[PDB]
RNA sequence: GGUACGAAGUCGAAACAAGGUAGUUGAUGGUGAACCAGUGGCUGAACAAAAA
RNA sequence: UCUUUGCCUGGAGGUUCGUACAGUUGUAGGUAAAAGGUAUGUUAGAGACU
RNA sequence: AGUCUUAAACACACCGCUCGUCACGUAACA
C-alpha cells in the first residue's frame, strides 16, 4: 500500500530519447577510432565498490590517500592525467567534485533518473553514452561487450 | 507604455526556453527590432498572450543586461548631437523611438532626427 | 499480458505524441503566420520554411525566397542553408495552373499575339530560382516531408544534398494539362538511369517510398526528426574547419531498405522507349499488345502494353511531342559532350559517385571538378530551350486553355471535372519550337532578327527595360557581402580602385525593381482592368 | 568580439583591422588541385577565357 | 562640392509587422529629399519652427 | 617524486596535492592580507593565523584562494593551494579592447572598471 | 521640581537562567530606594503534555 | 521589470468660549560605540542516561 | 561524578554582569 501523494506532471526525458541515442554511439566511435590508432594509449575504468559483476584489482595507481583535517574538496585524481588518456566513469553523481577540472576527457554512463534530478553532471561529462535498461552499469556494459 | 517594461522580466531568464507576454500594440514592433540584431530566436502571438522564444550560446544566455531608460511617469529625450557623447565605445543597443516608426541608435544619428531611448539591450555602465 | 508479446503497447509512448507541424509555430517577424516564406535565427545554420495556405508558389513566394537564399548564402557564418515545408500532406505545387489560366487567354486576346509583360515577367523569375539552388556554393540539405503534385520537384531535385523519406511522393502527368514541364524539370529526368524519364513523363506513374532514392532522384534518406536537433547542437560547427563540418553533417543519413518495384520492368521500358519519333514508338507498343501471348514472361508483356495504351489516348497528342522533342534533345547532348573528351565506361561510373561522398585525396578531388563542370553546362541549355517552347505554346496551342478550365475545376470536386476533347493529331517539324530569338533593333542586313523569328510572336515595347533580350542569361552575382565604410570595401574581391565602390549602381538599380512584388501588383491590377472592361 | 559576432552575426569589426573574423576565403574551392591528366578534358568544356580584369596573375 | 548618395528601394517582402512596415516605407522617402534640399537662414523662420521641425523631419545634409 | 628546476638546480615537491602538469614556473601569487582570528577553549585563548592568496596567470588567468595555519608562514603557503586549484579561464579580447564597462557587486561594495 | 558630567561613601539584590517563585506594555492605586497588587493585549514563553 | 500613498536618518536631553481653542522630533551642558547575528567556550537550585 | 540536549545581556567567563534612593563638587537651558 501507499499513502503518500500521487504525481500529476509527467516529465519528459530527451537527453535518452530513442532516436538521440542514434547520434550518440556514431560521433562516441570517431572519437575511439582516432585514439586506438596512436600508440602507448591507456584508459582508465572508474566504477563502485557495489559493481560485484565487474572485477577490481587491488591497488590502483592515482590514488592520494588523505586526512580530515585540511581537506576541503581535495582531489583525489588530481595525478591521474599524467599516465592515463581516458577515463570512462560509472558513477558520475558520486565522482562530481573531483572530475569538476579535470584535464581528461570523461566517458560518463548515467541514467534518465539521475540526469533529470541532477543536471549538475553535464557539466563535468564531455561525451554523453546512452545506458538501455538504464538499471545497473554493472551487468550494463558485459551485455553490451558480450553481444552475439 | 506599462506593458512595454514588463517584456524585461520574461525575456531576461537562464533556465527557460519560453516565456509569455502580454499582447500589445507597441510590444510587436519591439521585438522585430531585436529578431534583426540576432537576439531573439522567434516569437509568436498566442492570442492573448505573446510567446517569445530564447536564444543560448554555450549554455549561457545572449542577454545578460537590460536596462530601461523611459519610464511611464516620465520621458527622457535627447538630441542629435547628444546622443552621441552618451553613446560612444560601446556595442550596446539602444531603442530609439522616432517619428518615423522605432529605429535602433545606429540609425537615428544617420539621419539626425531627434528620438526617443526607450531601453536598453546589452549595456554596461 | 507480457512485453514480448506482438501486440503490446506502452502507454507512455502514446502520452507524449507531438504535432510535426506545430514544432515549426515560431518564426521571423510577424505574429500572424501568413508570408509565404519564414527564417528563424539560429547559429550556424539557415531555416527556411514554406508556409502557404495550398502550398501555391506565385510570384509572391519567389520574391521572398531569393531574397533569404542570397541573404543567407552570403554570411560566411552560415556554412550551410536547410529548405523545408509545412503544409500537411502536400509541398511547393510549383506555379500551380490558376495563374497560368490569366497569362493564355489574355495572350491570345489580341490578333497579333502580342505577349504581355506580365506574362514574361513571371515566366523569367521561375529559371532564377532553378538556377540558384544547382549552383549553390554551400551545401543545400532539403527533405520532402508531403506529397508533390505536378511539376513542382525542382526544388528538391535540383538540390546540393536532396533528401527523401517513407513519406514522400512524387507525381508528373504534364501531358494530362497540356503543359510543359517549368523550372528546369527536363534536366533532371533525362539525366535519369536509361529512359526512365519519358515514361515517367508520358504515362505519369506515381512513385514513393525507397524508390525515389533507388530510382536517382534523391541521394539521401534523412529523417524529419533530424532537423529539429540539428538547430540545438549548431554551435559546435564553427570551431571545426570548412572539410571537417562536412563529415559531421554525415552521421544523420541513414540506410537504404531493399525494395524496388521496377526491377525487372527496367528493361522493357529503355526497350519500348527508345524511338527519336513519338509516331514510331505508338506502333511498337501496338505490336506488342496483338502479340501472341505465350509462356510466363509473355502474359505480363502483353497486359503491359494494353494497359499503358490507354492512358495515352486520354491527353493531348500535340503537348506529348512538346516534351518528347525537348527531353531527348538535351539527353543527346550528354552522349556528344562526354564522349569528346575520351571517357570510358568505367571512368564514369567512379565519377558518379564524387557526389554521395566528399573527396579526400587528390585523385578523388580531381574527378569532382569533372561532374560540376558538365553539370553547369547541362542544366544551362536546359533552361534555354525551356523558356523558348514555353512562350510559343501559350501563343499559337489553343487547346492549353480547355485543359486548365478542366483540372482547376475539378479540383474542388470531381463532378466539375471534364474530359475535353484536346485535338487531332498532326505532323509537324518540331523544330520551330526550339528557334532562337531576339529583340535588337538594327535591320540594314534585310530583317536580320526581326524580333522572335522572322515572323514570330512579339514582344511588347515595355519589355525592354529590364530585360534587354528575350533570352535567359546568367547574371554575375557576388559572393561576398557589401559594405558602406571606406575601410572594409578595400576588402571585398570586387572592388575595383577607379571608383572606391564594390558595386555598380546602375546595374544593381534595375536589379531592385525586378524582385519587388509591389511593383509587380500595380502592373498586373492595370492589365486586369483592361480585359475586364474591354 | 569573438562570442557577440558569433551570435549577433553582424558586422562587429574593430576599427584598426579589416574583417580579420568574419572574412574566410573559400581555400577549398577556388586553390582546388589540378593535375595535367585531366586538364585536357576540362578545356572543351568550361567557358573559353575572355576577359580583361586581372594584371598581376 | 556635395556627393548625393543613392537610396536602395524598400523591400516589399519585409517579414516585419504590418505596422512597422508601413513606418519604414515612408521613413525612405524622408531621407532623400533630405540630402536634396538646403536648409534656409536661421533668421528666416522663428525659434519654435526649428524645434518642430527637428523632432518632425530629419537633418538636411547641406546646411 | 621531484621536479628539476635547472637554473635554480634543487629538489621541488612535485605532487603533492597540485596537478604535475601545470608549470609551476609560470605562475605569480600576490598576498593580499593576513588576518589573525581568536578561539576559546576550557583553559585560555587560542590564535590562529589565516591569508588570503591569489593565484593566477598574467595572461588569461585568475584565481582567488583561502586556507588557516598555526602560523603566519604556514598560512601564506596552504592559502595559495586553493587559488591553484580553484583556476577559472576569462573571456578577453583578443586585441586587449573591452566593449563596455562592468560594474560589480556582494553587499556595500562597487568595484567599477 | 527635573536633567548632564567627574569622583565616590552608605542603604538594598530589581534585570540575566522557572530561584525576586514569567515579564515588558496601555490606563489607575500604593510604597524611603529595585518598583508592587488587579484587568486587557503580545512573546521578546519556561516546565509539563493522547492510540482501540 | 512598472504605477501611486505614507514614514526614518549614530546613540542621547529640556524651569518651579481666554487655567480656553489650535499646534509641536529638531536652535543645548555632554559622548565614540549603541546594536542584528553563524560558531566556540563557560554557567545554569534546567531535562535524560553509562 | 562523566557525557548528551536546550537557554544565556557573561567571554580578565558567576569572586561574572548590572540597577535604584540619599550625601558632596563643577555647569547649560535661568
Amino acid at each position: 500500500m501507499n499513502f503518500n501523494r500521487i504525481p500529476t506532471r509527467l516529465s519528459t526525458h530527451y537527453v535518452c530519447d530513442p532516436y538521440t541515442t542514434l547520434m550518440h554511439y556514431r560521433r562516441t566511435f570517431k572519437f575511439l577510432q582516432a585514439l586506438k590508432a596512436k600508440p602507448n594509449c591507456r584508459a582508465l575504468c572508474l566504477g563502485n565498490k557495489n559493481q560485484v559483476n565487474i572485477s577490481w584489482p587491488k591497488h590502483f595507481d592515482g590514488l592520494t590517500v588523505v586526512t580530515s583535517a585540511v581537506a576541503a574538496q581535495s582531489s583525489i585524481l588530481s595525478s591521474a592525467s599524467v599516465y592515463y588518456s581516458l577515463i570512462i566513469c560509472l558513477d558520475p553523481v558520486l565522482f562530481a567534485k573531483h572530475l569538476y577540472r579535470i584535464n581528461v576527457p570523461v566517458l560518463g554512463v548515467c541514467t534518465p533518473r539521475e540526469i533529470h534530478e541532477h543536471p549538475e553532471i553535464l557539466k563535468v561529462i564531455d561525451y554523453l553514452l546512452p545506458a538501455p535498461c538504464s538499471r545497473t552499469d554493472a551487468a550494463l556494459r558485459q551485455l553490451l561487450q558480450r553481444e552475439f | 507604455m506599462q506593458r512595454a517594461c514588463e517584456m524585461v522580466v520574461s525575456l531576461l531568464r537562464v533556465d527557460a526556453l519560453s516565456q509569455r507576454c502580454p499582447f500589445h500594440v507597441l510590444n510587436v514592433q519591439i521585438l522585430d527590432l531585436l529578431q534583426r540584431e540576432g537576439l531573439i530566436r522567434g516569437f509568436k502571438v498566442d492570442g492573448t498572450k505573446i510567446d517569445i522564444l530564447l536564444k543560448h550560446y554555450k549554455g549561457a544566455p545572449v542577454i545578460r543586461n537590460i536596462r530601461v531608460v523611459s519610464k511611464p511617469s516620465r520621458d527622457i529625450w535627447l538630441t542629435p548631437h547628444e546622443l552621441k557623447f552618451r553613446t560612444r565605445f560601446n556595442t550596446g543597443l539602444w531603442i530609439m523611438q522616432t517619428s518615423c516608426g522605432v529605429i535602433s541608435h545606429r540609425d537615428c544619428l544617420r539621419m539626425g532626427i531627434g528620438g526617443k531611448m526607450l531601453m536598453a539591450i546589452n549595456n554596461g555602465y | 499480458f507480457f512485453r514480448t508479446d506482438p501486440g503490446f503497447i506502452d502507454p507512455e509512448d502514446v502520452l507524449f505524441a507531438e504535432d510535426p507541424v506545430r514544432t515549426w509555430s515560431h518564426a521571423d517577424g510577424g505574429g500572424d503566420l501568413a508570408e509565404e516564406v519564414l527564417e528563424r535565427s539560429n547559429v550556424g545554420m539557415g531555416t527556411c520554411i514554406l508556409n502557404n495556405a495550398s502550398g501555391v508558389l506565385n510570384m509572391k513566394g519567389l520574391c521572398g525566397l531569393f531574397r533569404k537564399l542570397r541573404d543567407l548564402e552570403v554570411n560566411p557564418l552560415k556554412r550551410f542553408v536547410v529548405l523545408t515545408s509545412r503544409h500537411r500532406h502536400f509541398f511547393s505545387t510549383g506555379f500551380d495552373l490558376k495563374e497560368l489560366l490569366f497569362l493564355a487567354e489574355l495572350t491570345q486576346k489580341s490578333t497579333e499575339k502580342t505577349i504581355p509583360l506580365v506574362a514574361l515577367w513571371q515566366l523569367r523569375n521561375l529559371c532564377d530560382v532553378a538556377y540558384l539552388v544547382h549552383n549553390y556554393t554551400k551545401p543545400l540539405i532539403v527533405l520532402m516531408n508531403g506529397a508533390t503534385a505536378g511539376s513542382g520537384a525542382s526544388l528538391c531535385c535540383l538540390a546540393n544534398r536532396s533528401a527523401a523519406y517513407h513519406s514522400s511522393s512524387f507525381t508528373c502527368d504534364p501531358t494530362a494539362y497540356g503543359w510543359i514541364p517549368d523550372s528546369g524539370m527536363s534536366f533532371v529526368l533525362a539525366n535519369l538511369r536509361g529512359s526512365l524519364g519519358v515514361f515517367l513523363a508520358l504515362t505519369g506513374h506515381t512513385l514513393s517510398g525507397p524508390d525515389l532514392i533507388w530510382s536517382g532522384l534523391c541521394k539521401h534518406w534523412i529523417s524529419p526528426e533530424a532537423l529539429p536537433f540539428l538547430e540545438l547542437t549548431a554551435e559546435k560547427q564553427l570551431e571545426v574547419s570548412e572539410r571537417e563540418a562536412a563529415v559531421l553533417l554525415e552521421e544523420h543519413f541513414l540506410d537504404a531498405p531493399d525494395a524496388y518495384s521496377l526491377d525487372d520492368w527496367e528493361e522493357v521500358i529503355h526497350e519500348h522507349f527508345d524511338a527519336p519519333t513519338v509516331a514510331e514508338v505508338r506502333a511498337r507498343l501496338k505490336a506488342t499488345a496483338s502479340r501472341q501471348s505465350t509462356s510466363v514472361e509473355g502474359q505480363l508483356h502483353a497486359a503491359w502494353a494494353r494497359a499503358v495504351l490507354d492512358r495515352l489516348a486520354r491527353r493531348s497528342p500535340l503537348a506529348a511531342d512538346v516534351t518528347f522533342a525537348l527531353i531527348r534533345t538535351v539527353q543527346q547532348l550528354k552522349k556528344q559532350i562526354i564522349q569528346d573528351a575520351g571517357i570510358f565506361r568505367s571512368e564514369w561510373h567512379k565519377i558518379r559517385r564524387t557526389g554521395l561522398s566528399v573527396p579526400f585525396t587528390l585523385q578523388g578531388d580531381c574527378r569532382k571538378q569533372i561532374l560540376e563542370a558538365v553539370e553547369d553546362r547541362l542544366v544551362q541549355e536546359a533552361l534555354q530551350l525551356e523558356l523558348r517552347a514555353a512562350l510559343r505554346l501559350l501563343a499559337w496551342s489553343t487547346d492549353t486553355i480547355d485543359g486548365l478550365r478542366s483540372e482547376c475545376a475539378g479540383r474542388l470536386n470531381p463532378e466539375y471535372a471534364y474530359r475535353p476533347q484536346w485535338k487531332q493529331s498532326q505532323r509537324f517539324h518540331k523544330e520551330s519550337y526550339l528557334t532562337p530569338l531576339q529583340d535588337f533593333f538594327p535591320t540594314i542586313s534585310s530583317s536580320r532578327d526581326a524580333a522572335s523569328h522572322r515572323a514570330g510572336p512579339h514582344i511588347s515595347p515595355s519589355c525592354a527595360y529590364f530585360f534587354p533580350t528575350p533570352e535567359f542569361t546568367v547574371t554575375p552575382r557576388t559572393f561576398f557581402p557589401l559594405s558602406a565604410h571606406p575601410l572594409i570595401r578595400r576588402i571585398h574581391p570586387d572592388f575595383d580602385e577607379e571608383t572606391g565602390n564594390d558595386h555598380n549602381p546602375y546595374a544593381m538599380h534595375k536589379l531592385q525593381m525586378q524582385w519587388n512584388h509591389s511593383l509587380f501588383i500595380q502592373e498586373r491590377m492595370q492589365a486586369l482592368r483592361h480585359f475586364r472592361n474591354v | 568580439r569573438t562570442l557577440a559576432n558569433a551570435t549577433g552575426q553582424k558586422y562587429d569589426l574593430l576599427v584598426a583591422p579589416g574583417e580579420h573574423w568574419m572574412h574566410w576565403p573559400d581555400r577549398w574551392f577556388r586553390p582546388i588541385s589540378t593535375e595535367y591528366a585531366r586538364m585536357l578534358e576540362r578545356i572543351k568544356k568550361k567557358r573559353p577565357p575572355s576577359y580583361r580584369r586581372g594584371f598581376r596573375a | 562640392p556635395p556627393t548625393p548618395s543613392p537610396f536602395p528601394l524598400p523591400p516589399s517582402p519585409s517579414p516585419s509587422s504590418p505596422a512597422s512596415a508601413a513606418a519604414a516605407k515612408a521613413a525612405a522617402f524622408a531621407e532623400q529629399a533630405a540630402a536634396q534640399t538646403p536648409e534656409p537662414s536661421v533668421l528666416v523662420r522663428s525659434a519654435e519652427e526649428w524645434i518642430k521641425r527637428d523632432f518632425f523631419f530629419p537633418l538636411s545634409h547641406q546646411p | 617524486q621531484t621536479v628539476y628546476d635547472a637554473e635554480k638546480g634543487m629538489f621541488v615537491r612535485e605532487r603533492e596535492g597540485v596537478d604535475p602538469l601545470i608549470k609551476l614556473h609560470e605562475l605569480r601569487q600576490t598576498l593580499l592580507s593576513v588576518s589573525r582570528m581568536m578561539s576559546m577553549n576550557k583553559q585560555g585563548r587560542v590564535y590562529y593565523f589565516r591569508a588570503i592568496v591569489a593565484v593566477g596567470n598574467g595572461r588569461g588567468l585568475f584565481g582567488i584562494g583561502i586556507a588557516f595555519g598555526p602560523s603566519p608562514k604556514e598560512a601564506r603557503s596552504n592559502a595559495a593551494l586553493a587559488a591553484i586549484q580553484n583556476l577559472d579561464h576569462i573571456d578577453f579580447d583578443v586585441g586587449r579592447t573591452l566593449t563596455t564597462p562592468v560594474h560589480g557587486s556582494e553587499y556595500s561594495a562597487h568595484v567599477k572598471i
